[PDB]
């Protein structure tokens, strides 16, 4: 791996460990909770921006022929 | 026959304000199964957790793939959000040019009666 | 010969035709015709406030006027009174949320398919009269499709 590529890796890494590696079996499984409520809540607007993104393509398409027949 | 005469003035209104009423009624049938749809699909995009029986080293594994995951989700969130901003302006874009394609005295109803009548 | 406000008058009650008489009946008097010349329009207008140029009042009677008489009878009358009647508020933009959901293919086009089934979909016992009926109207090309905007020109001013 280039030298720029493994300090992409290790400094990834690193990031789990300032996170993880000093917390004790208890404050883990609440941080396994807070992950866990991130993801979903991230996991929900990406629910609502993919159903968006499909009437936009209704409303883009709709805009078609609005232009075509004028 | 004008073959536009056909039925009333009446009727038309009759059903159109009909057809509006059923259309509103699908509008939020619609809205309503996408909260299912919302809830039904999280559930499996993000599986509640299950840390019961986890050993430490199995837990703090799972911490570090979430971590991971948080990463991950919000990098293809960011990906779709920006199709959709760009949608906002290509939908701005395409108006702007339906728009670009294709004083006043007047009587009032209740101001009227009341003048006439009393 | 189809508008929004021919369906008004027909649903007035005896009870509104009635006061509506006296209305009109008190606005032309004094007048020859019988009928609502500039002279009774712009009287009652002042009574309003307001003092409109010959012009701008002989135009509001064409606004309505239906034989050329160039006044007001009791039945233009009437149709004058829906028009300023109503305090109608539907945006543009809930007419499109409607307009997708009559699109059962999703085309941008409300077609003559797509019209019975949801015409259909609301309770009234549909004829092949009201069809045929519906999808003339709102065919301002006829190209056996409903647009967008002709569908817009459709719902204009309905509850
Ligand atoms: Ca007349
Ligand atoms: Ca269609
Ligand atoms: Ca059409």
């Amino acid at each position: 791996q280039t030298e720029r590529e493994k300090k992409k890796k290790i400094l990834a890494e690193r990031r789990k460990v300032l996170a993880i590696d000093h917390l004790n079996e208890d404050q883990l499984r609440e941080k396994a909770k807070e992950l866990w409520q991130t993801i979903y809540n991230l996991e929900a607007e990406k629910f609502d921006l993919q159903e968006k993104f499909k009437q936009q393509k209704y409303e883009i398409n709709v805009l078609r022929n609005r232009i075509n027949d004028n | 026959a004008k073959k536009k005469s056909k039925i009333s003035a009446s009727r038309k209104l009759q059903l159109k304000t009909l057809l509006l009423q059923i259309a509103k009624q699908e509008l939020e049938r619609e809205a309503e199964e996408r909260r299912g749809e919302k809830g039904r699909a999280l559930s499996t995009r993000a599986q509640p957790l299950e840390l019961a029986g986890l050993g430490f080293a199995e837990l703090q594994d799972l911490a570090r793939q979430l971590h991971a995951r948080v990463d991950k989700v919000d990098e293809e969130r960011y990906d779709i959000e920006a199709k959709v901003t760009k949608n906002i302006t290509e939908i701005a874009d395409l108006t702007q040019k339906i728009f670009d394609l294709r004083r006043r005295v007047r009587i009032s109803a209740d101001a009227m009666m009341q003048a006439l009548l009393g | 010969m189809d508008d929004i406000y021919k369906a008004a008058v027909e649903q007035l009650t005896e009870e509104q035709k009635n006061e509506f008489k006296a209305a009109f009946d008190i606005f032309v008097l004094g007048a020859e015709d019988g009928s609502i010349s500039t002279k009774e329009l712009g009287k009652v207008m002042r009574m309003l406030g307001q003092n409109p140029t010959p012009e701008e009042l002989q135009e509001m009677i064409d606004e309505v006027d239906e034989d050329g008489s160039g006044t007001v009878d009791f039945d233009e009358f009437l149709v004058m009174m829906v028009r300023s009647m109503k305090d109608d508020s539907k945006s543009e933009e809930e007419l499109s949320d409607l307009f997708r959901m009559f699109d059962k293919n999703a085309d941008g086009y409300i077609d003559l398919e797509e019209l019975k089934i949801m015409l259909q979909a609301t309770g009234e016992t549909i004829t092949e009269d009201d069809i045929e009926e519906l999808m003339k109207d709102g065919d301002k090309n006829n190209d056996g499709r409903i647009d967008y905007d002709e569908f817009l020109e459709f719902m204009k001013g309905v509850e």
